[PDB]
């Protein structure tokens, strides 16, 4: 959302490209929802039964009806996600939320305002923010902190795994599964507490280190799917890649697709390489048809930005562990 | 305690749905608008 000023006002709320949802149960009896698990936000929100604006998009989704839950306890505090036009607005509510067996008592957003567009075409109902209280609108206790206080987890950590193909993937709560990765975990300390953002010393194309020299920041957003990074950086990277802008995405000729170089992200002193097969959608091989890379622009303003953002495609190759206890992000080669 | 798992199930993305419906990307409104993502 746009709102420069604060840390809980500049949140990458992508979802344009998001192929994976999870399920939560709110209330007594539970009311289920398809939710996007985003490490970029820290708020839990679902469409509310109290949403009524004809041009909103709540109509096309599952609504939370507080009246049908015995465990419901109201708050009423207004929360707003501001965009250029228009807004994602609602009010604060408290109820019993169940995620993968774990049951908690959560302060979530009952959304009464959703934009046009893009939400009608969203197959998911709401969002579950996996970030820290520093990014939470209204400073509300995020889902993970609430799970931590239950003392159910082995470790105060969670890890994301994106499957070989397509259930499609999974979030491991309380640790990281050894059947998901090979080798050892490389632990990178966070830049600042309150955001899943790490220091990056450089980005390489081919041989050959071109951009991100003299340092740069890199977010780890699970809600995202592509690799984000400032227009100027992506303009340099794409011109070196031999790709041209086709609007919202960058393309190459499907035949020259696998012939492309390798992108390398220097994180914590280690070489995080990404081959042509990882960042290119090879649906075709014809010299006439166009293949989407993406890797797209995305300009994030301060305090959050200027920053890069490593999405679901990075986590697909690199099994990521999110350590809330030790304030670090651990990467291991996925399998 | 035993390893709690959240199973991530495959869904069609907003971009994928727009392509399937044949929605012209340029006809979504001006640069300022901004088909919600940031
Ligand atoms: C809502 O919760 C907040 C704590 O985050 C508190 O400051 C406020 O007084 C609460 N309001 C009601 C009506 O319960």
């Amino acid at each position: 959302l746009t709102l420069g000023n604060t840390t809980s006002s500049v949140i990458l709320t992508n979802y344009m490209d998001t192929q994976y949802y999870g399920e939560i149960g709110i209330g007594t009896p539970p009311q289920t929802f398809k939710v996007v698990f985003d490490t970029g936000s820290s708020n839990v929100w679902v469409p509310s039964s109290k949403c009524s604006r004809l041009y909103t998009a709540c109509v096309y989704h599952k609504l939370f009806d507080a009246s049908d839950s015995s465990s419901y306890k109201h708050n009423g505090t207004e929360l707003t996600l501001r965009y250029s036009t228009g807004t994602v607005s609602g009010f604060l509510s408290q109820d019993i939320i169940t995620v993968g067996g774990i049951t908690v008592t959560q302060m979530f957003g009952e959304v009464t305002e959703m934009p046009a567009l893009p939400f009608m075409l969203a197959e998911f109902d709401g969002v579950v923010g996996m970030g820290f209280i520093e990014q939470a609108i209204g400073r509300v206790t995020p889902i993970f902190d609430n799970i931590i206080s239950q003392g159910v987890l082995k470790e105060d950590v969670f890890s994301f795994y994106y499957n070989r193909d397509s259930l499609g993937g999974q979030i491991v709560l309380g640790g990281s599964d050894p059947q998901h990765y090979e080798g050892n975990f490389h632990y990178i300390n966070l830049i600042k507490t309150g955001v899943w953002q790490i220091q990056m010393k450089g980005v390489s194309v081919g041989s050959s280190t071109l951009l991100c020299e003299d340092g740069c920041l890199a977010l780890v957003d699970t809600g995202a799917s592509y690799i984000s990074g400032s227009t100027s950086s992506i303009e340099k990277l794409m011109e070196a890649l031999g790709a041209k802008k086709r609007l919202f995405d960058y393309v190459v000729k499907c035949n020259e697709g696998p012939t492309l170089p390798d992108i390398s992200f220097h994180l914590g002193g280690k070489e995080y390489t990404l081959t042509s097969a990882d960042y290119v959608f090879q649906e075709s091989y014809s010299s006439k048809k166009l293949c989407t890379l993406a890797i797209h622009a995305m300009d994030i303003p301060p305090p959050t930005g200027p920053t890069w953002a490593l999405g679901a495609t990075f986590i697909r190759k690199f099994y990521t562990e999110f350590d809330r206890r030790n304030n670090r992000i651990g990467f291991a080669l996925a399998r | 305690t035993t390893f709690k798992r959240i199973f991530l199930k495959r869904m069609p993305s907003i971009r994928e749905s727009l392509k399937e419906r044949g929605v012209d990307m340029a006809r979504l409104g001006p640069e300022w608008s901004q088909p919600m993502k940031r």
